[PDB]
RNA sequence: CGAUGUCGGCUCAUCACAUCCUGGGGCUGAAGUAGGUCCCAAGGGUAUGGCUGUUCGCCAUUUAAAGUGGUACGCGAGCUGGGUUUAGAACGUCGUGAGACAGUUCGGUCCCUAUCUGCCGUGGGCGCUGGAGAACUGAGGGGGGCUGCUCCUAGUACGAGAGGACCGGAGUGGACGCAUCACUGGUGUUCGGGUUGUCAUGCCAAUGGCACUGCCCGGUAGCUAAAUGCGGAAGAGAUAAGUGCUGAAAGCAUCUAAGCACGAAACUUGCCCCGAGAUGAGUUCUCCCUGACCCUUUAAGGGUCCUGAAGGAACGUUGAAGACGACGACGUUGAUAGGCCGGGUGUGUAAGCGCAGCGAUGCGUUGAGCUAACCGGUACUAAUGAACCGUGAGGCUUAACCU
RNA sequence: AAUUCCUUGUCGGGUAAGUUCCGACCUGCACGAAUGGCGUAAUGAUGGCCAGGCUGUCUCCACCCGAGACUCAGUGAAAU
RNA sequence: ACACAGGUGGUCAGGUAGAGAAUACCAAGGCGCUUGAGAGAACUCGGGUGAAGGAACUAGGCAAAAUGGUGCCGUAACUUC
RNA sequence: AGGACCGAACCGACUAAUGUUGAAAAAUUAGCGGAUGACUUGUGGCUGGGGGUGAAAGGCCAAUCAAACCGGGAGAUAGCU
């Protein structure tokens, strides 16, 4: 359902009046203004197209600025799509705010994670490292084997082998929701969520619930 | 990996890196313009400037201080009599390189680097 | 934390000074257990007169430990050494009438409340 | 392990196809030498951007 | 870090005592119950301190029937309640871990004459 | 037999179901709890040690369970080398002897830079029918799916008692997986300090080099687990064994022949990720180009001049992106990197001077000095006027309209 | 038992659990007196077993420092 | 076979610390080893540190870790004294 | 005094790793044994192949030893490939 578009600010904690401290991860969650509308007509979906700003003019090309002419007159980082359930709400030019999320309980929270750029064996699957010492040659943190005979006679698909890792994105599927503040475009929310500071992240109510 | 990390190792060890850097600089100092790669001059540029910005204020134990991180009394004398004085008002920025093409015995980039004043 | 072949102190007038863990008990694979948690002893030291002697395997569960516990405060409690209260192998009850050293508040369930009582602190 | 098979010229030049050089087709020009120099390098002669570098 | 700074100021607490490594403090933490809340005392020296604003922290050893029994405390959590100084011991040093293996009559800290 | 390396172990697995646990049922010589046997079910899970070279086995101690088999008795161009088929030596035994034992005993070289298939990642080319920048749909594929204990129902149903539920709710754990450094910690040869030997800066003082970073004590950022957040689901569809309603053949009966209803961790979906080379190459929005002329064998023809758009590429400053490509930000109409300013963090009272002391040393100046990767600012330095690529309205036939 | 197939013989000790080890039993398959028998202080880069300390051997790996691997320039192999 | 980490008899031999011709830093003297420049990935090689546990590893404490000096005190069974 | 003790030069080669188209047709690094004696080493000499020498391993006799190397009988023979 309709979701925002945030900045990961980092991490905190809130010490709660009995004596508890809940680790927050801060979320700053601008103003997201809808770019455009789909329909059943035209598209075969119902969906929004929405837009969150702070980018500078000469990194504008002619076709994105076209795009943003429609009523938004208003240049974004990107944009992003959010697949619109019933309820038919106001779609064009409506700006939506952080205060949609002034009831809900838990979220998901979708973003980039860290690039390892190089995985490899054991750190990516958890592989056990063979011994140290009584003669192993050469053979600590390499795989093992990787097949079983000439009967299969090749490798089958999905085999675990050392590749990337990270900068790939992922979903944290229900959070936990602390504050909510307005006037500050804040989002505070129990536990840590993919990517690193600054980035870009989409936050979107549980499904679960 | 490497993230948000500083300093290249130019394939050295520490003490050889600091030792070549101490000697790099003495010799930027000493001459107002040498001649090496890029990355080395990029990296002498954050050994460098610290040393002028030091020496923009006289006492004695900025002499030692200058003279503990470079030891060579020629150009700790040289420095604070000629190169303080010189920037005093400039904040940041002494250096600055330009490319040079590539060196003959094994296609290295290289880039001089100089005070900006020039010797003017 | 505690786990196979740790050796522990005691922390009770059993007679037995030390003991090593030889299983911890509560689900498989289960690699050590904290503070509060029942594991599997042998004796090794068994002073003479004690109630208990070298050899036997019993119960006991952790009081004290060097990695300490978190709790949602946030703050952390070690201690100097790994200790243990010896219990019954059955009824799972403590066999000494004393107990040495601090506690801790994990302590507190109703399963251990005759340790709790008997602990001179926390 | 070594080959089975001699393999062909035809997958010599195919794996090949991969090694053509580059050209820089980019040689900007000095407004004071005029020389046409490497962009964002100093001139032959000791120019960059209009300036005479290697003096004073 | 403005927003985060800003947020950490709104909990950051304003009666921290100036406390230095090596002096005794004594410290009143609260014991929650159901209905039967108390503070609860805990002096010892203080062997480390971590200042991170709202993250800061203090580790106090109370050495009690024997056994260590070290404490880290969150300095900006409402459970500490307040804090106080009994000694000034001057140990001319950050971190005071050697004072894990010391212990005896060994462990003792000059007192700070001023 | 012009060579297919043999037992056991390690690492990594994948299939079958004759099912060990979990799930659904019939019967019971099933009162309850707990059992026995059979049927359906392969989604997930399925122990650490002692002894032995030991797979197996016995033992101790856990678990819901510690399944049976195939895969060259899976796996040495992955590892090991304990057993076992070389050369040394000894015991028992056989032989006159050289020697022998499928008897024992001590010791005893494990090579290979990956061409092709395969697999894990990441790119270039062309295509998708004018070109370009974005957002999507989703054919298809992959990941995931485990389970204990405690409490309520309830000391209730059941039972003489002891004992003790099905169904339905809540909480907290084990193993596993994903993410992330707020906390607790590790590291932190790029920060601070102590100290031994020796050399040097003319000497004192103060510093630097070397000795594994000389040794050692702390420790920023980053990366990290032991640290802390989350997950497995609910729901829906069609079913397996099984249970049925109505109902003839066969006046009764019958779950079946016509018809209708339930029914499991299996199947489809629901959850997460990839995904239009999906050549069946899809959809939506936006942006750019609308000048002449010559020739021929006259049709998706060739050529001269003028023109060069949208955008791209290249170059430079770089990144919590990265083997290289790739990807992201920035290029003076700028905070992209370095430097500088302020702060923070770490270390722990710098040097010089003054006082006390014969001196080592102590006290004041002084929580001083220094301080990497961090935070907030600042054009001081370096990111150039340009050049390069990419064009000039986009085929034919038919169908519905304007002519 | 450097000797014993049956065999991990039986008993005792050690461990929590000991086909190994130590002490006995004697049913010596198939010990035995210069192809020497039984002991023996000291000695051993000798074989077996146990304990203290110590530890990344391990539960379970994490970070860091250098040399290769990777990219650019020069030279330039080999088995098959 | 090589401008090859191998082998090759004799003589001289300074300073500080040190028992020392060991070891560390130096003097006289001689050298930086005849491809470089970048980057800072798996994996390999050579090293440093490591929370809690401390042989659970393994055929086997293999390898690592640990002990380590001078003076004085003190020191068991057994013994060929 | 000692085929005495610890330990450099010197002589060896017990363990591990690396290397295995090597830096090297047995070496490098870290440990290890002897180190006044049955010790080690330079120069020269003697023992010659069914022979020599051997604190004995069928070991060594010019990177070759259950019978060295060079030349010859010799185009040995090969019911075998
Ligand atoms: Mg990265
Ligand atoms: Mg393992
Ligand atoms: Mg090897
Ligand atoms: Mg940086
Ligand atoms: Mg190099
Ligand atoms: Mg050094
Ligand atoms: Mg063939
Ligand atoms: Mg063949
Ligand atoms: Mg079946
Ligand atoms: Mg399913
Ligand atoms: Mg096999
Ligand atoms: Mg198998
Ligand atoms: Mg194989
Ligand atoms: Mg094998
Ligand atoms: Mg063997
Ligand atoms: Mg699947
Ligand atoms: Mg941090
Ligand atoms: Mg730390
Ligand atoms: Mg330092
Ligand atoms: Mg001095
Ligand atoms: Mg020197
Ligand atoms: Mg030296
Ligand atoms: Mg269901
Ligand atoms: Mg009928
Ligand atoms: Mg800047
Ligand atoms: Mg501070
Ligand atoms: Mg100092
Ligand atoms: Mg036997
Ligand atoms: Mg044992
Ligand atoms: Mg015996
Ligand atoms: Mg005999
Ligand atoms: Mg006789
Ligand atoms: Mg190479
Ligand atoms: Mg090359
Ligand atoms: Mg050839
Ligand atoms: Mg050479
Ligand atoms: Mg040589
Ligand atoms: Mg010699
Ligand atoms: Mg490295
Ligand atoms: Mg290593
Ligand atoms: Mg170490
Ligand atoms: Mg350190
Ligand atoms: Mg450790
Ligand atoms: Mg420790
Ligand atoms: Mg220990
Ligand atoms: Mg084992
Ligand atoms: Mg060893
Ligand atoms: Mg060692
Ligand atoms: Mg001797
Ligand atoms: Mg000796
Ligand atoms: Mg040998
Ligand atoms: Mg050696
Ligand atoms: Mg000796
Ligand atoms: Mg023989
Ligand atoms: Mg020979
Ligand atoms: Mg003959
Ligand atoms: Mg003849
Ligand atoms: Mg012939
Ligand atoms: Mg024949």
């Amino acid at each position: 359902m309709i979701g925002l578009v945030g900045k990961k600010v980092g991490m905190t904690r809130i010490f709660t009046e009995d004596g508890v401290s809940i680790p927050v991860t801060v979320i700053e969650v601008e103003a997201n203004r809808v770019t455009q509308v789909k329909d059943l007509a035209n598209d075969g979906y119902r969906a929004i197209q929405v837009t969150t700003g702070a980018k500078k003019a000469n990194r504008v090309t002619k076709p994105e600025a076209g795009h943003f002419a429609k009523a938004g007159v208003e240049a974004g980082r990107g944009l992003w799509e959010f697949r619109l359930a019933e309820g038919e709400e106001f779609t064009v030019g409506q700006s939506i705010s952080v205060e949609l999320f002034a009831d809900v309980k838990k979220v998901d929270v979708t973003g980039t994670s860290k690039g390892k750029g190089f995985a490899g064996t054991v750190k990516r699957w958890n592989f056990r490292t063979q011994d140290a010492t009584h003669g192993n040659s050469l053979s600590h943190r390499v795989p093992g084997s990787i097949g079983q005979n000439q009967t299969p006679g090749k490798v089958f698909k999905g085999k675990k082998m050392a590749g990337q890792m990270g900068n790939e994105r992922v979903t944290v599927q229900s959070l936990d929701v602390v504050r909510v503040d307005a006037e500050r475009n804040l989002l505070l929310v129990k536990g840590a969520v993919p990517g690193a500071t600054g980035s870009d992240l989409i936050v979107k109510p549980a499904v679960k619930a | 990996m490497r993230h948000r990390k500083s300093g290249r190792q130019l394939n050295r060890n520490s003490s050889h890196r600091q030792a070549m850097f101490r000697n790099m600089a003495g010799s930027l100092v000493r001459h107002e313009i040498i001649k090496t790669t890029l990355p080395k001059a990029k990296e002498l540029r954050r050994v460098v400037e610290p040393l002028i910005t030091l020496a923009k204020t006289d006492s004695v134990a900025n002499r030692r201080l200058a003279f503990a991180r470079t030891r060579d009394n020629e150009i700790v004398a040289k420095l604070f009599n000629e190169l303080g004085p010189r920037f005093a008002s400039r904040a940041g920025g002494y250096t600055r390189i330009l490319k040079c093409g590539f060196r003959a015995g094994d296609n290295a980039p290289m880039a001089y680097i100089e005070l900006v004043d020039r010797s003017e | 934390m505690i786990q196979e072949q740790t050796m522990l102190n005691v922390a009770d007038n059993s007679g037995a000074r030390r003991v090593m863990c030889i299983k911890v008990l509560g689900g498989s694979h289960r690699r050590y257990a904290g503070v509060g948690d029942i594991i599997k002893i042998t004796i090794k030291e068994a002073i003479p007169r004690g109630k208990v002697k070298k050899g036997d395997v019993l119960k006991a569960v952790v009081v004290r430990t060097k990695k300490g516990v978190r709790r949602p405060d946030g703050s952390v409690i070690r201690f100097d050494g790994n200790a243990c209260v010896l219990l019954n192998n059955n009824s799972e009850q403590p066999i000494g009438t004393r107990i040495f050293g601090p506690v801790t508040r994990e302590l507190r369930s109703e399963k251990f409340m005759k340790i709790i009582s008997l602990a001179p602190e926390v | 392990a070594v080959q089975q098979n001699k393999p062909t010229r035809s997958k010599r030049g195919m794996r090949r196809s991969h090694d053509a050089l580059t050209a820089v087709t980019s040689l900007s020009v000095d407004k004071t030498s005029g020389e046409k120099h490497l962009r964002h390098h100093i001139t032959a002669d000791g120019y960059y951007r209009g300036r005479k570098v290697i003096a004073k | 870090s403005n927003i985060i700074k800003q947020l950490e100021q709104e909990q950051m607490k304003q009666d921290v005592p100036s406390f230095r490594p090596g002096d005794t403090v004594e410290v009143k933490v609260w014991v929650v119950e159901g209905s039967k809340k108390r503070l609860q005392a805990f002096e010892g020296v203080v062997i480390a301190i971590r200042n991170r604003g709202l993250h800061s922290a203090f580790t106090v050893r109370k050495i009690s029937n024997g056994e260590g029994v070290e404490r880290v405390f969150q300095t900006h959590s409402p459970v500490v309640d307040s804090i106080s100084v009994k000694r000034r011991g001057a140990v001319r040093k950050a971190k005071l871990y050697y004072l894990r293996e010391r212990t005896g009559k060994a462990a003792r800290i000059k007192e700070r004459l001023n």
